[PDB]
């Protein structure tokens, strides 16, 4: 088909001339003008819950555009994967693992 | 009357360069981006023309940065203690070329009232100074006519437009003193309202 | 070269330069506004001095940007340093490149569509990551910890908001999602999804109130190219908002792109409002704001939403 | 947090931002210098003079 | 019309890439990332077989896959953090205290 | 399509045999997200669509991020990592580069005695996906679910600070 196409060199084009205006920016904004502590493991906690929930994350994500197809028995079976979530999601914060200050 | 630093030379200035350095000049003028430096009570004063009241935004310089980097103008208002010289000294050395300084008020023009063993005689014994409000404090229209004398000094000044192309000595405007600018309108003054009114 | 197959790949590529160049000088014109609108709210009239009505502030800080001195710090690392504002830019503008501001101009209609705007923000953490780790300050190293893990903690919530509107639409694509409002705006059943999205966007996008600094270091262009990507990130989750709570394009007597363009503006201006209105909460409250209210309530949205969906499939 | 702490403050925002908005529909405060001459009072301490009598030689 | 053991070529070089960086690498960092090469490179070893067959299944496969890569990205990383807390090294070469 | 399948592998390629020999973290950490946009781009190019979006979204959106703030809570300087070099040595390489390669040449004489018909690269959706995904692999969904707990409480239990 042309449109789809015509779309992907209209995508194709809106990439390159983005990037290539952020890169002449840079370019101009170099050329123009003269011249002249510890980190605590609640920051690995936290990147880790969010990693872990972005994949059950895509788990739903699956199940959300398929709905209808999957019927009754998807709604089931994504309930209790949501009622799961929800209880390690409980356990993280009465556990005091989503807490930052102590 | 130009003043070079890299000596009283004249104008150096294609009729293109003039017009890029004009649009250059037009665009550092009307984007000034002060540092947000409280030393005393002139800083009180400089926020207030901050405001709503005075809106200093009008003339596109609000932006007060609270990094040395992304600021252009350092305006120091408030006494250089001797302790606070070094910070001030360090904190216009991490600013980046175009740069212009403002003293305001008595204190950081000369040291003001305060002749005293704790405090340096003025910000300009040890960093130049591109602008002078008398005050103690000015308020907040000095400081806005003090940023307006500013502007003017920057849109004749001339700087190299690039650092690999040119001339790289920075050209500063030798202008008329405000003082006998202003002789004329100032002694015809006959009249003044009685200070018993309102 | 008469032939109508090449004249409309020429006329579609035109049309994405258009939205691209648009975009990019709407969100130079936010920053702008935004000075102007901060004006508004707070009893005063912002920048009216250069050009007409201050129209010709934006090339006035344009021009200093770019003629300003261009430094790096010595001890940086210079392609993470001069890497992080491109992504802070791109990303987001790239995030738009998925958004139909009308019957026949999109720049692409992926079948991925949400998808790709959550590739685009997944890919955005790191340029705050990277300005924090490149500077080779620690202050700017640990504010930037902060934010990114502030930012993961809203990003974990931001796909799940919108799941309510896929399941409802049953697609990802967003001329389908803009479709399936044709007759009631998604702001509607998926109330609870449109805030929870609201306050994932505002957050991602580093805005007031979830805005030691990691950007300090940056001067010149590149701390430009830092405030354009925010406020074309600012455009770009206005516009998404639109098309997926607001109907898009959709209205019943303006042209297509006046509605997109009227409801893309006022939620532009609701940005400008939440920065002059709402005090800063601290970073722990925010936190467990994200993680402990957010999430849940998305979740409990997209069951409910399921199962009004599947009660309504007689 | 209690559900009720967490519509109160909602209620909240949601008043400061109205309140804002109404500020945004008011008069303005600003005071427009230099187009608009500050008005000072007749005492007003700004720059220093010397003055003459009423004869026209200088009271010094 | 792209073939699939082209795809399947790919996949393995990058399967045998991960491991001999996971092999050469003193650093548990640089173990761990060349782990994830692997994992990575094997799912896409099963997305070019569900692409070449025409079925979900290599996508759900991959699914599976990144699900285990995730976890054991937070596992390997927490065991890194302790390792770097209790001996301030990421050496695994010193990490050798039980043998014979 | 083909071209981007080749362009994408090569780039993922090369992109990988940075990372194995890179001495800096972040450097190393930067060029595998390179590869996984690339690998992200062969999975686009085959039409595993929800699998390209799931590369990007989660693998070098959540995965990466992870290793990335690791890395910063370590502060790597390259404290006897840099300093030595010891995996530049030829006398260390040589012998696992070896392996390595008789490894793929035995994998890739196996991968081309098979039939192959060729990739068509029709797209299959995320929304068959999530089908299959619902349907006949309901458990794999369900035990994921656990498999990401467990995950979880171990990286919880191991990676607290007292
Ligand atoms: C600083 C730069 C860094 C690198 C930037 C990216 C490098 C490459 C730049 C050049 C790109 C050239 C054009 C690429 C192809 C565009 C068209 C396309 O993707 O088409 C494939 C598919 C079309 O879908 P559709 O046609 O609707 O499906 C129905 C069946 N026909 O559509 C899809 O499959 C859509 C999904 C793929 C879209 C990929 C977009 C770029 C992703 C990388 C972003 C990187 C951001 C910057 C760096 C972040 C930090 C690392
Ligand atoms: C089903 C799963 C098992 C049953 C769960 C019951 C509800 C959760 C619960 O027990 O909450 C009480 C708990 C007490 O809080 P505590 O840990 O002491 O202090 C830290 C935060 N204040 O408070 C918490 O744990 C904080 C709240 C966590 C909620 C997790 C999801 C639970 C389900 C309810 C969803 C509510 C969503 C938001 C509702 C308002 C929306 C406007
Ligand atoms: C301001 C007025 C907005 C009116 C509006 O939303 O109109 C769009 C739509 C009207 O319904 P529609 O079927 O489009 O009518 C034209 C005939 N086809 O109306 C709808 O689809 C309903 C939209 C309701 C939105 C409520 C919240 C608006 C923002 C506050
Ligand atoms: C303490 C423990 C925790 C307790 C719980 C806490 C969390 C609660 C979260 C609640 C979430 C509720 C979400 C409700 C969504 C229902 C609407 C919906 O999804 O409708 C779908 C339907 C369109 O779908 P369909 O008809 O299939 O269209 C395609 C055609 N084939 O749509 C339609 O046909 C239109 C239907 C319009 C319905 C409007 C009214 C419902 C949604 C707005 C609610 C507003 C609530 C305001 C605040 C209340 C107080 C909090
Ligand atoms: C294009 C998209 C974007 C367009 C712009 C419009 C949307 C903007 C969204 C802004 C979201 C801001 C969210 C801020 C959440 C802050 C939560 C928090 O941390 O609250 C802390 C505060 C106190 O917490 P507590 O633990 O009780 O401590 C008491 C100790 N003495 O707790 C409280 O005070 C409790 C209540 C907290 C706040 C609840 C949520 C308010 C959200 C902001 C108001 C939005 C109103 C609608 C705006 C228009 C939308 C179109
Ligand atoms: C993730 C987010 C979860 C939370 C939000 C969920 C969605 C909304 C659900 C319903 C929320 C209802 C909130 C409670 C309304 C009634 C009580 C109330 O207004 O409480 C706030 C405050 C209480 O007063 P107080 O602080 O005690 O001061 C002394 C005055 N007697 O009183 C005041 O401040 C004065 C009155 C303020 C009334 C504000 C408007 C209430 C209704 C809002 C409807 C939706 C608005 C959408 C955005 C509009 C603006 C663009
Ligand atoms: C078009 C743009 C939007 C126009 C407005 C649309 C409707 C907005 C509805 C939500 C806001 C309603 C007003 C909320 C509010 O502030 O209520 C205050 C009540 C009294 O509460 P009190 O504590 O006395 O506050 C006094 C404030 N002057
Ligand atoms: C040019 C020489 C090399 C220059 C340096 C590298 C630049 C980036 C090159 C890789 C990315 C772009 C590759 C070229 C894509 C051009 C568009 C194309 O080929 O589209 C075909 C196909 C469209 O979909 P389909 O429906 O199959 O089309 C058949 C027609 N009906 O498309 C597809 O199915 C998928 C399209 C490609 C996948 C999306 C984009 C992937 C981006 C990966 C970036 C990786 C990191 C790069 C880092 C560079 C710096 C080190
Ligand atoms: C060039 C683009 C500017 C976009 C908006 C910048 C931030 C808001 C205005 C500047 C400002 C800041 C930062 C600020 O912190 C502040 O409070 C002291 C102000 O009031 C005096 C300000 O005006
Ligand atoms: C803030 C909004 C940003 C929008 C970016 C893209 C702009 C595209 C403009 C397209 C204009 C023509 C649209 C089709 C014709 C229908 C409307 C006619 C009257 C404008
Ligand atoms: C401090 C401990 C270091 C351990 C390093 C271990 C390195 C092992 C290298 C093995 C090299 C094998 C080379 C190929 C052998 C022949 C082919 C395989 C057998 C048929
Ligand atoms: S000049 Fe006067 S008002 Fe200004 S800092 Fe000195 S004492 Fe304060």
């Amino acid at each position: 088909s042309t449109e789809v196409i015509a779309h992907h060199w209209a995508f194709a084009i809106f990439l390159i001339v983005a990037i290539g205006l952020c890169c002449l920016m840079l370019v101009g904004g170099w050329f123009l003008g003269g011249r002249a502590l510890r980190l605590s493991a609640k920051f690995y906690l936290v990147a880790m819950f969010f990693v872990i929930f972005d994949v059950e994350a895509l788990y739903l994500f699956a199940w959300s555009t398929s709905i209808r197809e999957s019927g009754w028995v998807g709604f089931v079976e994504a309930a209790i994967f949501i009622f799961v979530l929800l209880a390690g999601l409980v356990y993280l914060v009465r556990i005091g693992a989503l807490d930052w200050t102590p | 009357d130009y003043t070079l630093t890299r000596e009283i030379v004249t104008d150096p200035l294609n009729v293109f360069m003039g017009k890029l350095n004009d649009m250059v000049n037009w665009g550092r003028k009307n984007s000034i981006w002060p540092y947000n430096f409280g030393l005393s009570c002139c800083y009180v004063e400089m926020v207030t023309s901050f405001t709503a009241v005075h809106d200093v935004a009008r003339f596109g310089a609000e932006v007060l940065r609270a990094s040395p980097r992304q600021a252009d103008l350092m305006v120091v208002a408030g006494t250089c203690f001797t302790k606070m010289a070094p910070v001030i000294q360090r904190l216009y050395d991490q600013m980046l070329e175009p740069k212009w300084v403002i003293s305001m008020g008595a204190c950081a023009n000369s040291g003001g009232m305060y002749d005293i063993y704790s405090v340096v005689q003025g910000v300009d014994k040890f960093i130049p100074v591109d602008v002078y409000i008398p005050g103690c404090p000015p308020r907040p229209e000095a400081y806005m006519q003090a940023l307006m004398l500013l502007q003017e000094s920057i849109g004749k000044e001339r700087r190299p437009l690039s650092w690999v192309v040119g001339d790289q000595g920075v050209y500063r405007a030798n202008m008329q003193s405000e003082r006998e600018r202003k002789r004329g309108e100032r002694i015809a003054v006959t009249n003044l309202r009685t200070p018993d009114e309102i | 070269w008469i032939s109508p197959e090449l004249i409309e790949i020429l006329l579609t590529i035109l049309k994405a330069v258009v939205i691209l160049l648009v975009v990019v000088t709407c969100g130079a014109f936010m920053s702008f506004g935004e000075r102007r609108l901060l004006g508004l709210f707070q009893n005063r009239y912002g920048p009216n001095r250069v050009g007409w009505g201050g129209s010709l502030q934006l090339v006035a800080d344009m021009i200093k940007m770019f003629f300003k001195e261009d430094w790096i710090p010595k001890f940086s690392d210079r392609v993470i340093f001069t890497l992080a504002p491109m992504i802070a830019f791109t990303s987001l503008l790239l995030a738009f490149a998925i958004v139909p501001v009308s019957p026949g101009w999109v720049v692409a209609d992926l079948n991925i569509g949400i998808l790709f705007f959550l590739m685009m923000a997944g890919l955005a953490v790191y340029a705050v990551l990277f300005a924090g780790w490149s500077s080779n300050n620690k202050y700017s190293l640990l504010g930037a910890m902060r934010a990114s893990a502030q930012t993961l903690s809203y990003e974990v919530f931001l796909g799940l908001s919108l799941m309510g509107v896929v399941a409802q639409a049953g697609s990802f694509n967003m001329t389908d999602i803009v479709n399936s409002q044709a007759h009631v705006w998604n702001v509607i059943p998926q109330f609870f999804g449109f805030i929870t999205f609201a306050i994932a966007g505002v957050a991602v996008c580093h805005r007031h109130p979830f805005d030691d600094g990691y950007h300090i270091e940056y001067s010149g262009m590149k701390f430009g190219l830092f405030f354009v990507g925010e406020y074309i990130g600012i455009v770009t989750i206005s516009a998404l908002m639109v098309t997926l709570f607001f109907g898009g394009w959709q209205g019943p007597l303006l042209p297509p792109f006046i509605w997109f363009a009227l409801k893309t503006a006022f939620f532009m201006m609701m940005f400008i409002l939440i920065r002059a209105s709402l005090p800063r909460p601290r970073y722990d409250q925010v936190m467990s704001f994200g993680w402990k209210i957010c999430l849940p309530l998305t979740l409990i949205n997209l069951l409910v939403t399921a199962a009004v969906i599947l009660w309504q499939a007689q | 947090m209690t559900l009720k702490e967490l519509l109160v403050g909602f209620g909240t925002q949601v008043r400061s931002i109205w309140m804002i908005g109404l500020h945004a529909f008011a008069k303005r405060e600003t005071r427009m210098y230099p187009e608009e001459p500050v008005y000072l009072p007749p005492r007003y301490r700004g720059r220093i003079v010397l003055t003459r009598d009423p004869d026209g030689e200088e009271r010094c | 019309m792209i073939p699939l053991q082209h795809g399947l070529i790919l996949a393995a070089i990058l399967f045998v890439l991960g491991l001999t960086g996971l092999v050469i690498r003193r650093n548990l960092l640089f173990m761990l990332i060349g782990l994830e090469i692997m994992i990575n490179a094997s799912a896409l070893a099963f997305v070019v077989a569900g692409s070449y067959w025409g079925q979900t299944d290599g996508q759900v496969m991959y699914i599976l896959a990144i699900s285990l890569a995730a976890a054991e990205a937070s596992i390997g990383l927490a065991l890194l953090l302790q390792l770097h807390r209790r001996r301030q090294n990421l050496n695994i070469d010193s990490v050798s205290e039980m043998r014979g | 399509m083909e071209f981007a399948f080749y362009i994408c592998g090569l780039i993922a390629i090369l992109a990988t045999l940075r990372v194995i020999t890179h001495t800096n973290p972040v450097h190393a950490l930067l060029y595998l997200i390179i590869s996984l946009l690339a690998i992200s781009g062969v999975f686009f190019s085959l039409g595993a669509y929800f699998a390209g979006a799931l590369e990007i979204i989660v693998y070098a959106g959540a995965i990466m991020v992870l290793f990335v703030f690791v890395v910063m809570m370590l502060n790597l300087g390259g404290s006897e990592i840099e300093q030595e070099r010891q995996w530049l040595k030829p006398q260390v390489w040589i012998g696992p580069a070896i392996l390595s390669a008789i490894m793929l040449v035995v994998i890739v004489y196996a991968i081309l005695g098979v039939n192959d018909q060729g990739i068509d690269g029709t797209p299959i959706s995320a929304k068959a996906v999530g089908i299959t995904l619902f349907g006949p692999y309901v458990l794999a969904v369900e035990l994921a679910s656990m498999l990401l707990l467990a995950g979880l409480v171990v990286a919880f239990h191991v990676g607290r600070e007292e």
